[PDB]
This record gives structure tokens, sequence and C-alpha cells, in this order.
């Protein structure tokens, strides 16, 4: 049955649409930015 | 708590009793050179080891390319606005990551802490 149906695998199934790749970069951003503020905190000796 | 050597054979002095007159002296051990003790302590050792690491700072690493540096803290005798900052940089060094600044200006080296 499967000579029918058929399967593959390609670019199409790897790429996404633009609004998950910018929800995407946008979660990065954040992320960098509170590693930036627990440095921040680490370094003027306001870590507990 | 320093090291004193002798005046004649520049050997280490050691400090012993003196059983009549009640006080502590340094002789040497390969001559007879005596010297009164003014310190009055003669072993101490810091457990806890706490050092102002801003003795240790050459103030030579403000010519290093590779540290950072930031505007924001201005130096202290010349108010030179760009300054070099790293962490501690030594093994054995506890727990903390805290800053220590030196001005990278010419002729000054003055190191804070922050
Ligand atoms: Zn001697
Ligand atoms: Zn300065």
């Amino acid at each position: 049955w499967l000579l029918i149906e058929g399967h593959t695998i390609g670019i199409g199934d790897s790429i996404a649409d633009s609004k998950t790749y910018q929800d995407i970069q946008n979660t990065i951003k954040k992320a960098k930015q509170d590693v930036i503020e627990v440095i921040e905190k680490a370094h003027n000796n306001e870590l507990e | 708590v320093g090291i004193r050597f002798c005046q004649e054979c520049n050997n280490m002095l050691y400090p012993k009793e003196d059983k009549e007159n009640r006080i502590l002296l340094y002789a040497c051990r390969n001559c007879d050179y005596q010297q009164e003790a003014d310190n009055s302590c003669i072993y101490v050792n810091k457990i806890t080891h706490e050092v102002d690491e801003l003795t240790q700072i050459i103030a030579d690493v403000s010519q290093d390319p590779t540290l950072p540096r930031t505007e924001d803290h201005p130096c202290q005798k010349c108010g030179h606005k760009e300054a070099v900052f790293f962490q501690s940089h030594s093994a054995r060094a506890e727990d903390a990551m805290r800053l220590y600044y030196v001005c990278t200006a010419p002729h000054c080296g003055h190191r804070w802490t922050e």
C-alpha cells in the first residue's frame, strides 16, 4: 500500500512560517536579556 | 609575622627565650648575634585567609587588548571616563564574581572595587 501512498522528507518539512520565526527570535532575545540581567546582578554583588 | 635576618652572616634569626630578663629575643643559630624583638608575636595564620586582591593587581593590565572596558564608572583621582574591569582572576578565590576596576589613563593606575 505504501507504493500507492508514498513517503518522503524535504525542505518544506524542515521550514516554518515567519510568525513562528519571529516568535522564536523574540524568545531568544528575551532569554539573552535575562542572562545579561543575571550577569549584572552577579557582578554588582546582588546575587543571593 | 615577618622574617628578619642576621646582620653578621645574613642567616635567618630564630626566636628564643631570655630566661632572666623575661623578654623575647631573636638570635642567630650560626653565630652569637642577638636582637631584641619589637613585634612580640611570632606565628600567625588566617584560616579564612581573606585578602584584598587589589594589592595583587598590577597597574599594567590597562594595556591589555583582551580585557573589557566600560564608560559608566570613572576613575576617582583623575576622573578618566574609560576603565577596564575583570573578575578575581585567581584560583582558590572562594565564591565571588566581584568586579575589580583599573583606570586606563596614562600615568594613572588607581584601583577600586564596587
Ligand atoms: Zn648570624
Ligand atoms: Zn585614573
